[PDB]
């Protein structure tokens, strides 16, 4: 028991943050955005296109 | 248990009034001849706000609508007064039923319905006072009284649906269901013998605009009869239908709206879905007299159960009837 | 009424942890979330160096580090509390350091109720799709392409209407859920393109009552641990196992973390503070039997994160986060753990009472703070803002300060468990059976109660006054009523019982300190319960239940009524006005009682504040600030018009008259404290043209618009931020480059460089 795992040994055995504002902009890749269409609306609707 | 939650509150700092509901309500006051003439005045239940008590007279008749405002321990003080259906003529006992938009709480909308084969409906909106009279605010205040009748297969009343969308009230009356939108002041409903009143007079129809948009009903199950329906060709005739609103999409402008219409006439449910944005799409079809009309509705009302999705609260169509 | 708001402290409890490859592949990060503050720490052998904290503008309530295939390092995604969502990628391009927002949009839907348990963000293992617990009966999808510009978020009906809480299981070829609603587990497996819910990998299956979490189990072992009270379950179809250790019932588990990659080994918190470690037998590959191993006791947590080295970060929003290192060889006392340091935090902020103790006008800020076992005095003055922390070890519910004997009175709760062994002991060794002298009331007239006096120079408890059983202390204040010249420790008891929800008995206790020894002067019994009590013009103003009563000190050394009004709980009076807080009733106005002016508009304000005659102000409990004026209209002057709007987005708990160097202090269960101070019109109207085009020039991390970030929030309605100054705005305004200063200047340097300094 306590055989824990080490990712690197180094780590903890020596042994606040700058606030980052931004100035420059780099452009967005993606957006999401929210499918506004109602849940019985496509429900219905897919069911329609399967009978179709 | 109430001061331990008030702890958890403090330390959590997380208070909402739903884990603030299983407390019983720490006012309750007998109201017993509090109210004018407690009779001349009955109330019907407390506004969404709160800070108003709706009660009507029990009276042809007038049925004067009065707001009472609400303190905690005190009496209620009368604070708005309105005759409601004032062009209406009244030869019946009608159990008023009140509500009020999800969010649109600037004006209430009141329903007034009664015990044949046809029955009086009466709708008329009023705006509730805001928190000569040289008040811009006061002459906000505006009527529109409207009345129509119903065949034998009374519609659902269905108030919620009925006034899901803000600034919109629909009206399914038996030939014909109307999205009557008392928009005061661009356009909306776009891409009924309505009069109007306030202050006790009618003025022209700051102003105020009712954009109406009506489907007939006859026509679109005939446009649906011809073009969407397999059995459709062999259709013979139709002679009554009952139309339920499923449920409303005010972010899409969506109502889907079901017919339960009747070489007989065989049982069908009919869907529809009406774009309010501008336009008729058949959602869903159907395949093969008071009896079959109610196990209709009853299956429109499994259906809306099957898909209930609680509005959040506050955004909910209180419904006000004593 | 034009004010301007700047965070003095910035909030410190831990609102989330995620260990992962933020800033790059090969260095390991422990990203800790604060409500509106994103703090990246890289491991090293040195320890945690901090790398950039940058500042959401919302509160950060869902935060995972997920890597989709082909990203070099590990994306992050945040979803404030706002309904923001938003995924970031570092780089650090050279020195150049930028948080480049790959994708940002809102997600809220307006149509379903907020979930009773808190919001829930899940990502697929195989980074298929983020899954989003926003509304009762609703599930947010979002998918993971890359190539469309524009992700179509999605929602699918869910049925249950009532779900504890999801997880994304592992290994499953489908990206299938597993829940628990009110209890049963269910899972339904979920189809990206057909957007529905169908069947799930296995059947619904019954759990007990308590079980309120979810853990995916990794492969190779597979299936999910459902965890409750004396319900410890594993699920994962034909492979059912369940544990009941006794161990668990001390207290329900809150906390969980994958310390083997595999997954036999998980760690779990609960509210008592203690540590579990979780083990899953390795059968072949297959689990034999669960089995869970208590390695001591640390601060209440929040959220545990497993290090490398075997240490964990016990992420606390109730106290004081730890660096708790798991050690292979027991201590003494028999804890597998021991602390190496300890982060501090304010957090939970009772109560404060801006004390003077040195000369020098140097405002001294003393605050009851944390809770149960981690509650403990804070004492924080400029400098830079050193703290010095006095610890109770219970639970303190406010302090007020009485200078003439140089002590600080607090009320202090601690839990105690029944036993049929006497009448009842105490969990731990508090300060209450710690002080000096201790006394009960004890008169006719589980939590124990007590008022614990304190030294305002050694800080250490003087007397305790244990109360009544059942007797629950809610309110305390100190003045000299009437013409008796003794100050006076009045306190404001409730006589709860568990048979009754409200309650129906309550005293009133005046106490007085004399030389070591603490007597109760007078003690008159009140109906109901004191829930909130402040001097005025040498009368004590109690506030029982509804009603608000003023007292008079009588010569005959008792207390008589004078008048009663008609649940109040918050009283701050200013001159002959009483401002009446109620929970409901949002803000009233009193005078000697006649009523003056109510806002009507219904609030569940947390604290309210009297900044000037007619500037009254409050804080609801959305996390928002709005102040109100009292117009002067025979009967319009009644009606109180909300002059400002602002979303804080802290839950503020008291609201102090002061300054540490008008001024309010104000205190929120984050632990910020902030400053709220008035403008004149034409400096408020600078501002505010120095605010908006600020805005312009500065850009926001996740493209979150900052006036929708402080626009006012509720669940009914929502208005944009006005008479308020965001003021850390424009604190950023002097760290930006001189260049960009020429920029924001536009039309209209040195000037605002000392308007800016003196706001400093
Ligand atoms: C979920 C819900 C919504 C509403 S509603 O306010 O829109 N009313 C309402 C809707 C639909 C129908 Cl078909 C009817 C009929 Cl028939 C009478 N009233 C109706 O009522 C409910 C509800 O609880 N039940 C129906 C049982």
């Amino acid at each position: 028991l306590k055989g824990l795992p080490v990712y690197n040994k180094s780590n903890f055995s020596r042994f606040r943050p700058s606030v980052y504002l931004p100035t420059r902009e780099y452009p967005s890749e993606q957006i999401i955005v929210t499918e506004k269409t109602n849940i019985l609306l496509r429900y219905l609707h897919q069911q329609w296109d399967k009978k179709n | 248990h109430v001061l331990k939650q008030l702890e958890r509150v403090k330390i959590s700092g997380q208070l909402s009034p739903r884990l603030f509901r299983k407390l019983p309500p720490r006012v309750c006051v007998s109201l017993k001849n509090i109210v004018d003439e407690d009779a001349g005045h009955i109330f019907l239940g407390f506004s969404k706000c709160g800070r108003y008590v709706l009660s009507y007279t029990s009276s042809f008749y007038i049925y004067h609508l009065y707001w009472w405002e609400f303190n905690v321990h005190s009496k209620l003080k009368l604070v708005r007064q309105v005759r409601l259906f004032q062009d209406e003529e009244i030869y019946s006992d009608l159990y008023l039923t009140v509500c009020e938009w999800p969010s649109d709480a600037s004006k209430v909308i009141v329903f007034g319905f009664n015990t044949e084969n046809h029955r009086d409906i009466y709708v008329s909106t009023v705006a509730v006072p805001p928190p000569d009279p040289n008040a811009q605010c006061l002459r906000h205040g505006f009527m529109l009284h409207t009345k129509y009748q119903v065949v034998y297969p009374f519609p659902t009343f269905q108030p919620a649906f009925q006034l899901k969308k803000d600034q919109v009230v629909l009206l399914n009356t038996s030939y014909s269901l109307v999205a009557c939108a008392v928009s005061v002041h661009s356009f909306c409903q776009i891409l009924v013998v309505t009069d109007l009143r306030g202050r006790n007079l009618r003025p022209m129809r700051q102003y105020l605009t009712v954009e109406q948009l009506t489907l007939d009903f006859e026509y679109v199950i005939n446009e649906v009869i011809r073009h969407d329906a397999t059995w459709g060709h062999q259709f013979c005739s139709f002679s009554d239908y009952d139309i339920v609103i499923l449920e409303v999409c005010p972010e899409t402008n969506q109502v889907l709206i079901n017919i339960g219409l009747l070489p007989k006439t065989y049982h069908t449910s009919l869907k529809v879905a009406w774009d309010l944005n501008t336009f008729e799409t058949v959602s869903v079809g159907d395949l093969t007299s008071g009896s079959v009309w109610s196990s209709y509705r009853k299956s429109c009302v499994d259906m809306v159960m099957k898909w209930l999705v609680p509005e959040s609260s506050g955004r909910y169509v209180n419904r006000m009837t004593n | 009424s034009y004010n301007y708001v700047v965070t003095a402290q910035k909030p410190t409890a831990v609102n989330g942890c995620v260990t992962g490859h933020f800033t790059s592949a090969e260095d390991l990060n422990l990203l800790i979330a604060k409500n509106t503050r994103l703090e990246i720490y890289v491991v090293t052998a040195e320890g945690l160096r901090p790398v950039k904290e940058v500042g959401m503008y919302g509160k950060i309530a869902v935060m995972e580090l997920f890597r989709p295939k082909g990203e070099s390092k590990d994306l992050l995604f945040i979803l404030t509390a706002k309904y923001n969502a938003c995924i970031l990628e570092y780089k650090q391009s050279g020195e150049s350091i930028d948080i480049i927002t790959r994708a940002h949009g809102n997600v809220q839907d307006r149509i379903g109720r907020p979930s009773e348990t808190g919001i829930i963000g899940i990502i697929d293992p195989e980074c298929r799709m983020i899954g989003l617990r926003l509304y009762d009966g609703l599930f947010k999808v979002i998918p993971l392409d890359r190539d469309n510009k524009e992700l179509k978020a999605f929602n699918i009906r869910l049925e249950e209407l009532h779900v504890i809480d999801v997880k994304f299981l592992y290994g499953c070829q489908a990206p299938t859920i597993c829940f628990v609603y009110q209890r049963h587990v269910k899972t339904y497996e979920v189809s990206l393109r057909e957007k529905e819910f169908n069947k799930g990998p296995w059947k619904q299956e019954n759990v007990e009552a308590e079980a309120s979490m979810v853990i995916a189990v990794p492969e190779p072992f597979g299936g999910a641990i459902i965890i409750g009270q004396e319900s410890i379950t594993y699920h994962n179809g034909d492979k059912y196992l369940a544990i009941a250790p006794p161990i668990i019932k001390q207290s329900t588990i809150v906390c969980h973390n994958r310390v083997d990659p595999n997954g036999s080994r998980y760690l779990l918190g609960d509210m008592e503070g203690r540590l579990f470690m979780l083990l899953l037998e390795k059968e072949e590959v297959t689990l034999k039997d669960l089995r869970v191993e208590l390695l001591g006791e640390t601060s209440i947590a929040e959220c545990l994160t497993y290090l490398d080295n075997g240490v964990v970060f016990v992420g606390s929003r109730l106290g004081d986060s730890q660096l708790v290192k798991l050690n292979v060889d027991s201590n003494e006392q028999g804890s597998y753990v021991v602390a190496m340091e300890t982060f501090t935090n304010l957090g939970p902020i009772v109560d404060m009472c801006v004390v003077d103790l040195e000369r020098q006008g140097q405002g001294q800020l003393v605050t009851c703070s944390g809770a149960f076992k981690e509650g403990s005095l804070r004492i924080i003055r400029n400098g830079k803002l050193h703290i010095r922390t006095v610890p109770l070890y219970e639970s303190p519910r406010k302090i007020c300060y009485q200078e003439v004997s140089q002590c600080f009175g607090v009320l202090s709760s601690r839990i105690e468990v029944q036993d049929t062994s006497g009448g009842t002991t105490a969990l731990r060794p508090s300060a209450s059976t710690q002080a000096l002298s201790s006394s009960v009331s004890s008169s006719k007239l589980v939590e124990v109660h007590n008022l614990l006096i304190i030294d305002q120079h050694t800080f250490e408890v003087l007397h305790a006054h244990q109360f009544l059983q059942n007797e629950y202390a809610l309110s305390l204040v100190s003045c000299k009523l009437g013409k008796d010249p003794n100050t006076y420790f009045i306190v404001g008891t409730a006589m709860v019982y568990p048979e009754e929800a409200e309650p129906k008995q309550g005293r009133i206790v005046v106490f007085q300190y004399s030389d070591g020894k603490l007597q109760t002067v007078a003690e008159k019994e009140v109906k109901g319960a004191v829930y909130s009590m402040v001097e005025f013009n040498g009368k004590l103003l109690a506030s029982i239940n509804s009603t608000v009563r003023l007292y008079e000190w009588t010569t005959e050394k008792e207390l008589r009524t004078e008048c009663n009004h008609y649940m109040a709980l918050y009283l701050k009076t200013k001159g002959d006005f009483i401002l009446v807080g109620d929970l409901m009733r949002s803000v009233l106005l009193l005078a000697y009682f006649e009523e003056i002016a109510r806002d009507f508009n219904p609030n569940w304000m947390s604290a309210v504040e009297i900044l000037d005659d007619d500037n009254f102000l409050g804080a609801e409990n959305a996390f928002n600030l709005f102040v109100c004026q009292k117009d002067s209209t025979d009967e319009e002057r009644q009606h109180l018009q909300e002059v400002g709007l602002f979303h804080l987005g802290e839950f503020v708990n008291v609201f102090c008259h002061g300054s540490l160097v008008g001024s309010v202090l104000f205190g929120t269960v984050n632990g910020m404290i902030g400053l709220v101070t008035s403008l004149s019109e034409s400096w408020y109207n600078l501002l505010l043209d120095m605010q908006n085009r600020l805005n312009k020039v500065i850009k926001s991390v996740g493209k979150i618009e900052h006036s929708f970030w402080r626009s006012f929030h509720t669940e009914r309605k929502t208005e944009p931020a006005t008479g308020f100054i965001d003021g850390d705005l424009i604190e950023s305004f002097l760290d930006i480059s001189r260049p960009k200063m020429q920029e924001v200047v536009a039309n209209l340097a040195d000037d605002l460089i000392k308007v800016v300094e003196e706001l400093t």
